[PDB]
């Protein structure tokens, strides 16, 4: 049972600047950890599959970095549509888990 | 007789190695980079209690490629270096302290639901004895699961047991190239320095047995 | 590949639950399926996973309610859950399992009223 | 020896 633990659950940003979202873990968890986006009114979706491996079909300017116990998730430019949730999982182990969740607020 | 299943966590972790071997001549001459089997121990924990297991790592489906710089008796020539691809295989062999692995004698069915690796290369000089040195840096490779083998050999009414791991493989973004030369810009990953400066790989996962157990 | 939920909407306490989750576009002989909810103003949580062949895998505190199985001719995995309470309001997904964990594909959800 | 792929297990 690994905490995924996320500090923050808003983010104030403006429509072209950088955003980094992080969160900690309870244990060591060796560079497994995934990340989500859930735009309103839909299902989650997988951004980056490992902690820096990017997906096929995903723009370029996210992007995530991070080993031991501290990950990052960041965005170089954002615009109207990153207005979403996102969410870090781990699968290091038998039982996965989610973090809390971090709402971007557009300003 | 009876059957059972067995659902646990496994980690697995693996090393390379390689054979460098130069010609006899004024020293400017090499005949032969190729891979080597390297095997590797370590004690890892499971939800109960720790368990130390064993591990060997091989390879098969080997690209081979040369360079030939000129014939003269001063020049840099490279007989043979060998390259992992496409086209390839990595073998992982496995076996583990614990209670679940005394029953992996009669196999009925097994799968494995592990992820996947990345092994870049590190960098390798040619020392040449006049002149500069050409190097070789670079290549990349991710490692994708595509099953699992039990060998049994019968030897004097004792049967001695093997687990392999298969794994099919995918270039990556980084090339390999060969400093001082026209060989330009390849992929796939070769054998001068795989480990890159590393202690050890590592792959996490899951897998499910079913066999007969004696019924007691 | 497509994945759709299908259930009832509306259940009373100390009842049962059942879920269909028809796949298309792949085989279920070749992948395995997850089941996951969202509880309002919660994240997410795991349920459990079936396997290629027929196996298996619960959560720890919800085991001794639910049980997994499917069909691989006609394609289409189901969820049973019985004797539930009121904490047991959320909206479930059915989603395909990718790496060793990894949620490939999801569904579009059903949501339960209790 | 025996292979424990997806579809049929396959022995030698």
């Amino acid at each position: 049972d690994i905490v995924m633990t996320q500090s923050h659950k808003f983010m104030s940003t403006s429509v072209g600047d950088r955003v980094s979202i992080t969160c900690k873990a309870s244990q060591d968890v060796t560079s497994a950890v995934a990340w989500y986006q859930q735009k309103p009114g839909q299902s989650p979706k997988l951004l980056i599959s490992s902690a820096s491996y990017r997906y096929t079909g995903v723009p370029d300017r996210f992007s995530g970095s991070g080993s031991g116990t501290d990950f990052t998730f960041t965005i170089s430019s954002v615009q109207a549509e990153d207005l979403a949730v996102y969410y870090c999982q781990q699968h290091y182990s038998t039982p996965p888990t989610f973090g809390a969740g971090t709402k971007l607020e557009l300003k | 007789w009876k059957e059972m299943q067995y659902n646990r966590d496994i980690t697995i972790r693996f090393k390379f190695a390689n054979t460098i071997i130069k010609s006899g001549g004024l020293g400017y001459k090499w005949s032969e980079i190729s891979f080597k089997p390297a095997n590797y121990q370590y004690t890892y924990t499971r939800d109960g209690e720790e368990v130390t297991a064993h591990t060997t790592c091989s390879v098969n489906g080997v690209n081979d490629f040369s360079f030939n710089g000129g014939s003269l008796p001063t020049d840099f020539v490279v007989s043979k270096f060998e390259v992992i691809k496409e086209n390839s295989y990595v073998y992982i062999d496995y076996w583990d302290d614990s209670q679940a692995f005394r029953n992996v004698v009669y196999v009925r069915s097994l799968a494995a639901n592990l992820n996947s690796v990345m092994c870049t290369g590190g960098s390798y000089n040619f020392s040449l004895p006049v002149g500069q040195w050409p190097v070789l840096t670079g290549g990349a490779v991710s490692l994708h699961s595509a099953g699992v083998t039990l060998s049994t050999q019968f030897t004097d009414f004792v049967s001695l047991n093997s687990l392999r791991f298969r794994f099919r493989l995918a270039v990556e973004e980084p090339h390999f190239k060969l400093t001082r030369t026209r060989l330009s810009r390849l992929y796939g990953l070769p054998a001068a320095n795989p480990n890159n400066g590393k202690e050890y790989y590592e792959i996490a996962g899951r897998f499910s047995l079913i066999s007969l157990v004696p019924s007691n | 590949v497509q994945l759709k939920e299908s259930g009832p909407g509306l259940v009373a306490p100390s009842q049962s639950l059942s879920i269909t989750c028809t796949v298309s576009g792949f085989s279920l002989s070749r992948y395995s399926v997850h089941w996951v909810r969202q509880p309002p103003g919660k994240g997410l949580e795991w349920l459990g996973m079936i396997w290629n062949i027929g196996s298996t895998d619960y959560n720890s505190a919800l085991k001794s309610r639910l049980s997994i199985s499917k069909d691989n001719s006609q394609s289409q995995v189901f969820l049973k859950l019985n004797s539930l309470q009121t904490d047991d309001a959320a909206i479930y997904y059915c989603a395909r399992n990718s790496g060793f964990d990894l949620f490939d594909f999801w569904g579009q959800g059903t949501t339960l009223t209790v």
